[PDB]
């Protein structure tokens, strides 16, 4: 959830196939 | 010069709802026991009840700053009555000329707030000057504050004596 | 992510009329307070870290005018507002303290720094201290005198119910109570410590993790200001409590501060919540602003694995630190608990420990994962036995640990195990701490907080006119009063000319009108000009710019070099 890892984490969570994990990282981003 | 009988007369006049005479005889009773207020009036004479009755006498006569001053005479200063009376604007006493007899800094803080709230800037500056006396500083030694209170007490009571008799 | 390197210095200057009392210095209490703020900043400026300090000013006035310098108000505005404070109101200490804390907590819900329902993050901090300068005079309202300090609850902030106190984790309240007498005190200038004040502000100060200062001498004033400058630290106040029997004392309960060191503070593990999360709760339980942290004086072993991310927070000096450094056991640690953080256990599982440093100079809190004595052996065996290739028994034990593991730790645990080198250890799923209703409520609170922050920040300018009137009684119409903005344009308005000055000023305006041939047609000379503010009176650096440049050719201050 780092400023330089916010997009990367939310993109890896999107690519993992979890439809709910992206929403958690979206708030942090 | 029997102060007990003077207090009885004052109480009679108070129950009959004639408060100028009641204040007259209460001040006479206080004057007897203190050589015209040159000494402190004994607590057994000016009890909290007698002081409350003089406060009600002053309120009913629309002498509201005198109510504020007399509220300081109690063992526990009655801010409720003092603040309620200072809010009044039909005062029949000298008002700002009586602020010299206030030694409580809380009463003067209220007076400053009240005059600022009403744009009465001259009286506000009088109250602020009254607060700014080093004699009245609340963190002074207790003997200095007691003496300040006592001399203001004597001066106020002699002024009331001249006013009422 | 969060800037803890820009501390907020909120000054709650008492502007009640009781601050017009005069000291032996000949200055008022308010003058002493303004000088105290100026001295505080002069002392603070010696520290190179003082850059980026946010200075704020709140007073005892009503909320529209209480805030003089809030967010997005520059230093010059702060100085101008401080210089012009006037003590003309009532001692509304509780209301002004409430407004000050609301100002501090204005943007907390917008930026999610509180991390509600998702664990308490010591690195999610916006460190502020409120230095309230006042006297010991009794609290007042229009009705009467308040013998005790009570913060009002009316007009609650959106989301204020989520924390059951107005003050927050990273906020401390310090009181500078001026007891300077009007007479030159005969006491010598003793080098003793500053006394705690006995006014109604001292309990609130102590509860917040700060303290009150009683001042009755300029030397004492300097001493308190120096100690206050030393107390500007980035950290969060922890309510440390003792659990179990001894191994009614000062070190049994303490509202100490743990330091958080940036570089942008970095941390992984949150402090546990005081409740077990569930997905069917419509509402989130309220939070204590200082988490009740319980330690067991058992002297356990401080187990650590090599690659784990562990957060270390240095405790400030306190009787608990004195006790730990006096027993002299730097190789052992006291396990640390949060009550009701577990599914069933009242005391809950440990999440960290107090371990004294090697030199026995400081005590540090080591924030571990939840129920770390069970997780850490398993986490070590993951990389030592099968090299992040989990077995059936290990996965079963890990899941069993997960049953006691609160969902708000899932994100930090996922990040930790990922940076060890086992990204695929757990299901990549959203944390189950919060219900949909709770998250929707949180987002609604964020929007409401954004709107309220926008309104409050735009309201600090005091863009209003005082009621310049005398309400005339019958036994509507009012009598006006002089204002600051009605500068007399005596040339442009004939009503501003006094009778005694009528003829000469008539001559002056006549000359100004007719003799303007190849001259200047300005307003009134000697008023619009030569009545400049004193700050701009001798600004020669700015003045020289408006003049054409010349031709090139090749004790502190006295208005120039």
């Amino acid at each position: 959830v780092l400023p330089t890892v916010l997009l990367d984490e939310i993109e890896a969570a999107e690519l993992e196939g979890n439809d709910d994990r992206i929403e958690g990282v979206l708030c942090g981003a | 010069n029997n102060h007990s009988w003077l207090i009885i007369q004052a109480d009679i006049y108070f129950a009959t709802n004639q408060y100028s005479a009641a204040l007259h005889y209460y001040l006479q009773a206080g004057a007897v026991c203190s050589d015209f207020f040159n000494k402190a009036v004994p607590p057994d004479v000016y009890t909290d009840q007698v002081i409350k009755r003089m406060i009600k006498c002053c309120s009913l006569l629309n002498c509201h700053t005198q109510v504020a001053i007399l509220c300081q005479f109690l063992r526990e200063i009655d801010y409720k009555t003092a603040f309620k009376s200072l809010q009044e604007q039909n005062s029949h006493d000298a008002m700002d000329s009586y602020y010299d007899y206030i030694w409580d800094v809380t009463i003067l803080e209220y007076l400053t707030y009240l005059h600022h709230k009403r744009g009465e800037t001259d009286k506000r500056q009088i109250a602020i000057k009254a607060i700014g006396q080093t004699e009245l500083n609340a963190s002074n030694p207790e003997e200095v504050l007691q003496l300040a209170a006592q001399r203001r007490k004597k001066k106020f009571l002699q002024a009331m004596a001249k006013l009422y008799f | 992510y969060f800037q803890s390197n820009m501390p907020i210095l909120l000054f709650l200057i008492d502007t009640s009329a009781s601050m017009n009392q005069r000291s032996h210095l000949g200055t008022t209490y308010l003058d002493t307070a303004k000088g105290a703020v100026e001295t505080f900043m002069k002392l603070r400026a010696r520290d190179p870290a003082s850059r980026g300090d946010r200075y704020m000013l709140v007073t005892f006035e009503e909320p529209p005018y209480a805030i003089k310098a809030g967010w997005k108000e520059n230093h010059a505005t702060f100085m101008n507002e401080l210089k012009n404070l006037q003590a003309e109101g009532l001692t509304t200490l509780g209301q002004s303290l409430r407004t000050a804390f609301d100002l501090l907590n204005l943007n907390r819900l917008v930026t999610g720094i509180d991390n509600y329902g998702q664990g308490r993050n010591p690195f999610f901090l916006e460190p502020a201290i409120i230095i309230t300068i006042t006297d010991g005079s009794k609290l007042t309202t229009t009705s009467g005198v308040q013998d005790e300090l009570h913060l009002p609850l009316n007009s609650p902030l959106p989301g204020s119910e989520l924390t059951k106190e107005p003050f927050r984790w990273d906020q401390r309240l310090f009181a500078l109570v001026l007891r300077l007498p009007g007479t030159m005190s005969v006491e010598s200038e003793q080098l003793t410590g500053v006394p705690l004040d006995d006014s109604a502000i001292t309990p609130m100060c102590e509860v917040t993790g700060g303290r009150s200062y009683s001042v009755c001498s300029p030397r004492m004033l300097n001493q308190c200001l120096e100690s206050l400058v030393q107390k500007v630290q980035s950290g969060v106040v922890i309510n440390f409590e003792k659990a179990g029997p001894d191994p009614s004392q000062p070190w049994h309960s303490c509202h100490k501060l743990i330091y958080v060191r940036p570089n942008v503070p970095i941390g992984h593990w949150p402090v546990p919540e005081s409740f077990w999360p569930d997905q069917n709760s419509p509402t989130l339980p309220p939070r204590t602003s200082h988490p009740v942290v319980k330690f067991s004086c058992t002297d356990c072993e401080p187990m650590v694995i090599d690659k784990l991310p562990f957060d270390k927070y240095e405790l400030e000096p306190s009787p608990l630190t004195q006790f730990i450094l006096e027993r002299k056991s730097p190789q052992t640690c006291w396990q640390v608990y949060v009550s009701n953080s577990a599914k069933y256990s009242e005391l809950g599982h440990p999440f960290g420990y107090l371990k004294a440093s090697t030199a026995l100079n400081c005590v540090n809190l080591f924030v571990m994962p939840y129920n770390y004595p069970v997780l850490l052996p398993l986490l070590d065996d993951l990389f030592k036995v099968h090299k992040a290739k989990p077995t059936l028994k290990w996965r079963q034990s890990f899941e069993s640990y997960l049953k006691t593991m609160p969902p708000y730790y899932l994100g930090p645990l996922k990040k930790a195990v990922r940076m060890m080198g086992a990204p695929n250890l757990i299901a990549d799923s959203m944390e189950y701490g919060l219900s949909y209703s709770v998250i929707s409520y949180l987002k609604k609170l964020s929007q409401q907080a954004k709107i309220e922050s926008d309104r409050v920040i735009g309201s600090v300018g005091k863009k209003v006119v005082q009621e310049t009137g005398i309400k005339v009684r019958s036994r509507g119409f009012q009598v006006a009063l002089l204002n600051k903005d009605l500068k007399p344009q005596t040339f442009r308005n004939a009503y501003d000319i006094p009778r005694r000055n009528l003829l000469d000023h008539l001559t002056r305006m006549r000359s100004n009108l007719l003799k303007s041939t190849r001259r200047f047609l300005k307003g009134q000379d000697e008023d619009q000009v030569h009545s400049v503010p004193i700050a701009q009176m001798g600004n020669y650096q700015e003045y020289l710019k408006q003049v054409p440049s010349p031709l090139r050719e090749l004790m502190m201050i006295d208005e120039a070099d």
